[PDB]
């Protein structure tokens, strides 16, 4: 009775590629992160822009491309999974992608395999556009492409195409023939670092020419074996096929073979190869990956081919090829002057973006796997040249750690007043790997700089004016006593002391008028227009109370009680007539909830005079209580149009002629431009429950609006029909617009939770919770500023933070850079919180080459001290002030000592007393070879507050309380009731702590292989072991022991591991390297347990990368035993949380999910339940409770009012009620951080 | 109510019954010694007290050797200590 | 091996269905002819 | 007192340093710094499965009293290695440090096969006169029925669920047991002569059976009746083993000099035929990677094959890996230690090969100079 869901969304860039896949107008970057395809416009200047993002159920591993017949739009090939692919195209008539065809060779791969499949199948496109090859390992699944259908039948063989392929390394498709042409590289004798001496040159390589020849019912391919090479180098791994031939990138050689099989030059890397042209080079460089990226530039026009290599180290090698047999193959290394690699490591992709007719100012997008993607300008390739930092997508690399703690809310008074953020813990994760690691903090909330902090101003809501943009007259009102004050804002104050204003009644609106040489103020029952100096001019009494006011330049709209509409318009001549504007007699009969006049060009394809994009024209925009949104402008000539499909919140939307059930869910509507630099028009809607809907209006086609449902990126606000009333009721809602905050055009929304809308302009707009404070006005102050006032009449003026922070995936991001030039602490891992002391601490890792020394002084012998070396470890801990983000002290560990977990714990001093400290616990492994015994220790660390240096947070200090070094690797630490669990090599030992600092073990238990991680909940542990899962150990402490509860009954290489109490019952969450998140009970009453020593497995959940960490946090109750939940961080960057539920709310969203899986359709033929459920595990948990996909729930909430009821009525009556309560509750499961101590 | 630590220590679990009558665990592991068992009805409470039960193979003043190693073949009836206290090691 | 057409729903996915593995003690129950020498 | 000391502990340390961060599994180079990247023989699989070789020989070992070894067997974590001898005692050996002498007086006859439970919790071990014992992982009496078969218990096996467990004696007779109590269950009647030996599928309901009748009979746990059999052999069929992980293929190696490997996939469809001259004595699956398996001939000569990359001969071959006919393999769990024993009345170990090492594959295994394991040193590499 789990759920799954996304907390940060995937941000390492995977895949890359160039096409026309939804426009032909221009260039587009696809790129997939992990499960989402994003749609990028390059621009000029390098920077990319989103047009379209979407979201895959399964993790993408390939993409390709092929043409259709009589379109410019590229199909688009998707492989997922294992042994998949999927033909998508682009549907511009939707706007949405539409699968054309299916291909599953998963099942027939494993109908001729030998030995397990490998994870991942690699895709293979020939540069003909005829077939396309799926090669998992030793079986080649085939594609052939028409030049009716647009795919014949499927056929894969495995080595009928040549005798001698054994054992395949790489397949590619040759350049320059008129048949499909592939070439192999396959060791028949398999050869590893310890074989060399005995098999030399075991690498063979074949070039075959396939005769595809496509029938109606099945598919026959003769090969024809175009030549064929015996002798090779054992390191080679990849193929780079060229014009002429292939490039052969070994670990240490490079081969060129051209297309007659003959193998013309070798180039030498290392002084780790040796022995038919062999060019030496000196160069200590490595392609120690399996799979090196690089990129193949066709000439242009002209004779210029470029060959780009990549290292793990981001290093960029340029490959000169020339021919008259080819002459002068070498290899060449570009330089970075500025180190703008330095960050990145481990390169996925690379893409050329523009054309530019020439292969000499390069334009390339290059995804990463620690740092940051990068689009990169190379301007002249030599063998002067130089290379800048266009645009970047924001990675937070691998998280490596996960930790609670206090970033904001530190202070509990800023500026004299409140901390708008007080009480606030946030997510704090490591990332990257190397240099650029750093501190993520994942914010619950966004954090608004404070500039001033004023006091008592407001008391129901203010208004800033601004007479020049001087920041004049900041009108304040008192919807209570129903009296308003003017103020002066330029530092005066004390009310104007008499400026004509009303003064005695409850102001509704008041804003700069005509050109600001007007100000009109709209009482509740009286309109008045004043001037720069205030004198009263015009009064247009209202015999009935206004409840909306919008005012643009010329027209001022006044909406009444009984809902009468009315639109005055300043005389541009001499003002002070404000004339009555004619509406549509139609007005009067439809009754209006709420208007605003409006500035789109939504409508220039229908009025007559005008088919321009530009010139927006000014629309009269009313909300029906029919939740229909209709609007006519100036010249309106009766005709009234609207956007259909607002009342039923469709996916997709179009301007029409409105035609004539009162049920008003839409309060607000707004069409302004959202963005950073690249402002969109966006159509938001606020509903009566709090939930906020976008649309977005394509550039082309201005008339239509569509919405993202695959794409989960809107935050879930409220619920329709009155559930989550608790957001809605203290405070009302209103949408304030703001153009400029901080160059960001943002949408405020006020509330006791306040939201705000930010877009980057390489993402969709996102909503984020503002601040940790209720705000009930928001104002425009200065430039690019806000005012707010909360429910305790407090007034602060905000700033948007944009140095380290990024608004997109969906929850804010803080980069903290521990590591400046002056020191570099490499990757960062294990970060920790103390508690008492407010102080973070984190443990450094930076490598160091290994020297493999034996049990004595001496190495052993094999050492070469000529030859580049492996990577040692060398790690510390650091203590971090969140004051400051700076490291106060630091601790240095020996050689090849890496710390493996930290922990700051409580520790129980005393047995009688039952006094505790927050200690710190560093489990300390020594990394080294296999021949060696294992060694380590532990460490104990104290927190005590010291006389700072005569610098402020400097305070505090790292005293040692214990050390000891241990037999066998410290790879974990946990606590139990008050004493300290440490594991050694098979061995998990207790330790009781004294007052003298006196540790002695008390208690021992034995593990199989080894520990990858160690949880506790209460004197509860669970282990997990590096090949047979995990076991269950219960402690007690006057006898100490270490009963063995429960041991898994799958073995898997766990990865990390946290409790999933879920009230009464106990599960256990663990993740293996296959990706799989498996949920474990402690059942000892089910009669096949053997009495609670066999560990139930329940459900097995497939993830899209790597679990890294997990952790236990708190539950946040909207509505109603403590709850738990778990969170962890992902090697592509994303974070998840296993939020537990009961049985009602498990049953209702399986139902929910079923009901969405069965009905709706999903992106690219993509079946959840297979991308998820098809594992290795299938047949050992529970079939009907598998773990749930909130990303499949959340398109509940995307679906048209009719159809989410409809879909609630599978399972429950008033389903729909609950169902959008607990969705609400899961969304807000993690506010649980926003009320701290 | 702490975020960083959070109270684990006391939870109802519903296993603790199971987990008293076998292995004679309880999930407070500092409670006070029962003082009414004898070295199996002694206890007044029964199996299901509270108060911390003692096994006879607690009460010994020497480890086992064989337990160190895990190769101990008498489970309880041993006559050495089955607690792994350094103050006592042979 | 599937070809798209718009016409269904729930049929434009890859199907699902793996048959629930029937398995005992002694293991799992399988077809006992498939074994054949042949 | 430095010994020699081979844990995975510091590599596992390393791989899940390199799987927690993202970080590739770099290739091992050939020099001695880059031992500290071999990965542990988990973490291998596909083409790299090469480096899962046992070809490296590090530690012989002999017990004081020098019996004849029936039967080794490793315990289901791997932390140490339990010897049978002639007398019916279980000597144990550490896996880290290969060194003890712990006799402990197991049966009263020979024991000459013992099988651990998959769940690692239990143990079974049969003996020269039909008795099994089954036993708990610190070696205390759990069951011993007696005269469970007339003549000496040749093999058996765990079922997967380890509630059954199937056996074999030098009777013509196959019987499953209930392991909780111990019950006779039904008896496997068939066979002509002698069965050799015994294995149930790993996943599967399937028993696999070997006999002096010239054929390997597939079996009903259920239903108890020979379902199907195997006529290829030409002499006495000595052992059949499925394979460990997967079970989707099946040995069998006969006393006519061929070993045959069937993909029960595709009815009992043959893969390998290897005949060669001299005898094959006992086989192994790989308990890591499938298709690699190692073959023991009555002069030594350890076989390595590999399905994937030779179909008529080793991939690897010790000619002299021990003195006399090798009767016994086992293979680590973990994978990283093969422990061979032979009627020499020894006991050797086997490890991955290292990037660099001088002996390499010419060594008094490889080649014959005299014999010894260098237990003087602080490395796994010895010049010269």
């Amino acid at each position: 009775m789990n759920v799954y869901d996304d907390v940060l969304d995937a941000t390492v860039v995977s895949h890359s590629l160039a096409t026309h896949f939804t426009t032909s107008d221009y260039e587009e970057l696809l790129v997939v992160r992990t499960n989402i395809l994003s749609v990028y416009r390059p621009t000029r200047d390098g920077k990319l822009y989103l047009t379209d993002e979407f979201k895959f159920h399964g993790l993408i591993t390939d993409i390709g491309l092929i043409p259709q017949k009589d379109s410019p739009l590229s199909c688009l090939l998707l492989c997922t999974g294992v042994a998949k692919i999927s033909i998508l195209k682009f549907n511009t008539l939707t706007n949405s992608i539409d699968t054309l065809s299916l291909h599953y060779y998963e099942g027939k791969f494993k109908g001729k395999s030998l030995v397990e499949l490998a994870k991942i199948s690699t895709l293979r496109m020939d540069p003909g556009s005829s077939c396309a090859l799926l090669f998992n390992n030793d079986i080649i699944a085939f594609l052939p492409f028409h030049v009716k259908f647009t795919a014949p039948s499927v056929v894969l063989v495995a080595s009928e195409l040549y005798e001698g392929a054994k054992n395949i390394i790489d397949i590619q498709f040759l350049k320059n023939f008129t048949k499909p042409t592939i070439a192999l590289l396959y060791q028949p004798k398999l050869v590893w670092a310890g074989n060399t001496t005995i098999s030399k040159l075991p690498t063979q390589y074949v070039i075959l020419t396939l005769n595809i020849q496509p029938a109606e019912s099945a598919t026959k391919i003769e090969s024809t074996t175009i030549a064929f090479v015996k002798e090779l180098p054992w390191d080679l791994h990849t193929i780079v096929p060229v014009s002429n031939g292939a490039i052969i990138v070994g670990t240490n050689e490079l081969a060129f073979l051209d297309n007659t099989g003959v193998l013309q030059s070798t180039v030498l890397l290392n002084s780790f190869a040796d022995k038919k042209i062999i060019n030496n080079s000196s160069l200590e460089i490595m392609f120690r990956e399996k799979n090196t990226t690089s990129i193949w530039i066709p000439s242009s026009k002209n004779n210029d081919e470029t060959l780009l290599l990549m290292d793990l180290k981001s290093n960029i090698y340029y490959i000169q090829m020339e021919a008259e047999l080819l002459i002068k193959f070498d290899i060449f290394k570009l330089p970075i002057v500025n180190d703008l690699l330095k960050e990145n490591s481990n390169p996925k992709c690379i893409t050329r973006l523009n054309a530019t007719n020439s292969n000499k100012n390069m334009d390339l997008f290059i995804g990463f796997g620690s740092g940051n993607a990068l689009v990169l300008r190379l301007n002249n390739l030599k063998s002067p040249f130089d290379i800048e930092l266009l645009s970047s997508l924001r990675n937070v690399g691998p998280i490596t750690s996960l930790t609670v703690g206090k970033v904001s809310s530190i202070d509990d008074v800023v500026k004299g007043l409140p901390n708008p953020n007080k009480n606030e813990y946030s997510l704090v994760a490591t990332s990257g790997n190397g240099s650029g690691s750093h501190l993520t903090v994942i914010q619950t909330s966004v954090q608004p700089e404070i500039e001033l902090a004023l006091k008592f101003i407001s008391i129901t809501q203010i208004w800033n004016l601004k007479i020049k943009g001087r920041d004049r007259y900041l009108i304040t009102t008192d919807s209570t006593k129903s009296r308003s004050d003017i103020y002066e804002s330029d530092n005066n104050f004390k009310l104007h002391k008499g400026g004509r204003l009303r003064r005695d009644a409850t102001t509704v609106y008041i804003s700069m008028f005509g050109e600001e040489k007007r100000i009109i103020q709209v009482t509740t029952n009286h309109l008045y227009l004043y001037d720069t100096h205030f004198r009263r001019l015009t009064t247009i009494k209202f015999d009935y109370e206004v409840i909306h006011v919008s005012v643009m330049d010329p027209y001022i709209l006044v909406t009444v009680s009984r809902g009468d509409i009315k639109i005055f318009e300043l005389e541009e001549k001499n003002k002070r007539k404000l004339l009555k504007v004619d509406l549509p007699e139609i007005l009067n009969e439809m009754v209006i909830t709420s208007g605003l006049i409006l500035k789109s060009n939504m409508c220039n394809e229908f009025l007559i005079g005008l088919s321009k994009s530009q010139e927006e024209q000014l629309l009269f925009t009313f909300v029906t209580a029919d939740n229909q949104i209709i609007f006519f402008t100036k010249d309106h000539n009766d005709r009234i149009f609207q956007l259909n499909g607002v009342d039923q919140l469709n996916e997709s939307l179009y301007i029409s002629t409105y035609q004539l059930v009162p049920d008003p869910s839409i309060k607000q509507v707004m069409i302004n431009k959202l963005g950073h630099d690249n402002k969109e028009e966006y159509l938001t809607i606020l509903t009566f429950g709090g939930e906020i809907y976008q649309y977005r209006k394509l550039p082309q086609r201005r008339s239509r609006f569509y919405r993202n449902v695959t794409r989960n990126d809107l935050a879930i606000t409220g619920a329709p029909d009155n559930a989550y009333a608790k957001g809605v009721s203290s405070i009302e809602r209103i949408m304030h617009y703001f153009p400029d905050y901080n160059g960001y055009s943002v949408i405020f929304v006020t509330g006791s939770v306040p939201y705000i809308l930010i877009k980057e302009d390489d993402s969709t707009p996102k909503i984020f919770k503002f601040g940790n404070i209720p705000l009930v006005s928001v104002t425009p102050w200065s430039e690019r500023s806000v005012m707010c006032v909360d429910d305790i009449k407090n007034a602060r003026v905000y700033t948007l933070t944009t140095d380290n922070m990024y608004y997109g995936n969906k929850l804010p991001l803080k980069q903290i850079k521990i590591s400046n030039v002056l020191d570099d602490y490499k990757t960062l891992q294990k970060l920790v919180y103390h508690e008492r002391a407010q102080l973070f601490l984190v443990s450094y890792c930076k490598r160091v080459p290994y020297e493999a020394l034996g049990e004595d002084g001496e190495k052993v012998i094999g050492y070469d001290e000529n030859v580049p070396h492996a990577e040692g470890f060398q790690s510390g801990i650091l203590l971090i002030n969140p004051k400051s983000w700076k490291v106060i002290d630091k601790i240095d560990f020996p050689k090849n000592s890496v710390v493996n977990e930290m922990r700051s714990s409580m520790i129980q001093i005393n047995s009688k007393t039952k006094r505790k400290r927050e200690y710190i616990i560093a489990g300390v492994a020594n990394a080294t070879t296999e021949d060696t015994p294992p060694t380590g220790a532990f460490h104990i660390y104290d927190v005590i507050e010291v006389v700072p240096e005569p610098k402020p947070d400097t305070n505090y200090k790292l005293k040692e309380i214990f050390q000891e070094e241990v037999s066998g690797t410290v790879s974990t630490v946990c606590e139990v009731s008050g004493r300290f669990m440490i594991s050694q090599s098979q061995k998990v030992l207790v330790r009781d702590i004294q007052e003298d600092n006196s540790v002695i073990p008390v208690a021992f238990l034995d593990i199989p292989v080894f520990v990858t991680d160690s949880k506790s909940f209460g004197n509860l542990l669970i282990i997990g072991d590096a090949m047979q899962g995990f076991q269950f150990i219960g402690f007690d402490a006057e006898p100490y022991r270490m009963i063995s509860l429960g041991r898994s009954m799958s073995k898997f290489q766990t990865m990390s591991l946290e409790f999933l109490v879920n009230g009464g019952d106990m599960y256990f969450a663990a993740t293996d390297a296959d990706r799989n998140v498996h949920v474990l009970k402690y059942a000892p009453d089910e009669p096949n347990s053997l009495s609670g020593q066999r560990l139930v497995h329940c459900s097995s959940f497939t993830l899209h990368s790597t679990n890294s960490c997990m952790m236990l946090l708190p539950r946040n109750e909207e509505f109603g035993v403590p709850s738990f939940q778990n969170v962890g961080g992902q090697v592509d960057g994303s974070v998840f949380k296993i939020v537990p539920l009961s049985e009602e709310k498990y049953r209702r969203l399986y139902v929910i999910q079923q009901q969405i899986i069965d009905r709706e359709l999903q992106l690219g033929g993509l079946n959840p339940r297979m991308e998820r459920l098809a594992n290795d595990f299938y047949q050992m948990g529970h079939s009907m409770r598998p773990m749930l996909d909130f990303n499949v729930i959340r398109r509940f909430c995307g679906l048209a009012i009719d159809r989410r009821k409809s879909i609630a009525q599978k399972a429950g009556r008033h389903a729909h009620f609950e169902a959008w309560r607990d969705i609400i509750n899961i969304e807000f499961s993690m506010r649980s951080l926003c009320q701290g101590k | 109510m702490s975020l960083i630590h959070p109270d684990t220590a006391k939870y109802p679990f519903k296993f603790e019954p199971f987990l008293r009558q076998e292995y004679s665990f309880s999930l407070d592991p500092d409670r006070p010694i029962c003082e009414f068992y004898n070295s199996p009805k002694s206890c007044p409470r029964g199996p299901l007290c509270p108060k911390k039960h003692v096994l006879p193979i607690f009460q010994n003043k020497i480890v086992c050797r064989h337990w160190l190693r895990g190769l101990c073949k008498k489970n309880d009836q041993c006559e050495y200590l089955h607690e792994y206290n350094l103050r006592k090691m042979p | 091996i599937i070809i798209q057409p718009s016409a269904a729903s729930k049929h434009k996915m890859f199907p699902f269905n793996p048959a629930k593995i029937k398995k005992d003690d002694y293991g799992t129950v399988v077809d006992f002819t498939m074994f054949l020498p042949d | 007192t430095q010994r020699r000391s081979v844990d995975v502990s510091s590599p596992y340390i390393n791989l899940y340093y390199n799987r927690r961060h993202g970080l590739p599994n770099l290739v091992v180079e050939p020099e001695t710094s880059y031992t500290i990247d071999i990965m542990p023989p988990n973490a291998y699989r596909g083409r790299d499965r090469v480096i899962n070789l046992p070809s490296k020989f590090t530690h012989l070992s002999s017990n004081k009293v020098k019996h004849v070894i029936p039967a080794i067997q490793w315990t289901p974590e791997g932390r140490r290695l339990v010897v049978a001898t002639y007398s019916g005692e279980f000597s144990l050996w550490n896996a880290s440090s290969f060194t003890f002498e712990t006799l402990m007086q197991a049966h009263d006859s020979a024991v000459t096969t013992m099988k651990y439970s998959h769940d690692s919790d239990w143990m079974i071990s049969g003996d020269a006169d039909g008795m099994i014992k089954i036993w708990q992982p610190n070696f205390s009496m759990v069951k011993e029925i007696d005269a469970a078969h007339t003549e000496s218990i040749r093999d058996m096996a765990f079922s997967s669920n380890d509630s059954k467990f199937v056996t074999c004696s030098d009777d013509n007779i196959l019987k499953i047991w209930n392991f909780s109590n111990g019950k006779q269950e039904r008896v496997l009647s068939g066979h002509h002569w002698d069965v050799k030996s015994c294995d149930w599928h790993p996943e599967m309901g399937l028993i696999a059976s070997a006999s002096k009748d010239n054929l390997v009979k597939l079996w009903d746990p259920r239903s108890g009746n020979c379902i199907s059999s195997i006529l290829k052999f030409k002499h006495t069929v000595l052992k059949t083993r499925f394979q460990p992980t997967k079970g989707n293929l099946l040995m069998a190696i006969s006393k006519d000099k061929s070993c045959r490997v069937f993909d029960i996939r595709y009815s009992m469809k043959e893969l390998m035929c290897v005949r060669d001259e001299t005898d094959y004595m006992t086989l192994e699956w790989h308990p890591i990677n499938e298709s690699m398996f190692t073959l023991a001939c009555y002069d030594g000569s350890l076989k390595h094959f590999d399905l994937l990359q030779n179909l008529n001969e080793p991939i690897l071959t010790i000619p002299y890996a021990h003195d006399k006919c090798i009767t016994s393999l086992s293979y680590n769990p973990v994978g990283h230690i093969f422990a061979t024993a032979a009627k020499d009345r020894t006991i050797r170990f086997w490890t991955r090969a290292r990037p660099i090492d001088p002996n390499a594959y010419d060594d008094p295994t490889y080649n014959n100079k005299k014999i010894n394991g260098w237990f003087f040193g602080i490395n796994n590499d010895i010049n010269a």
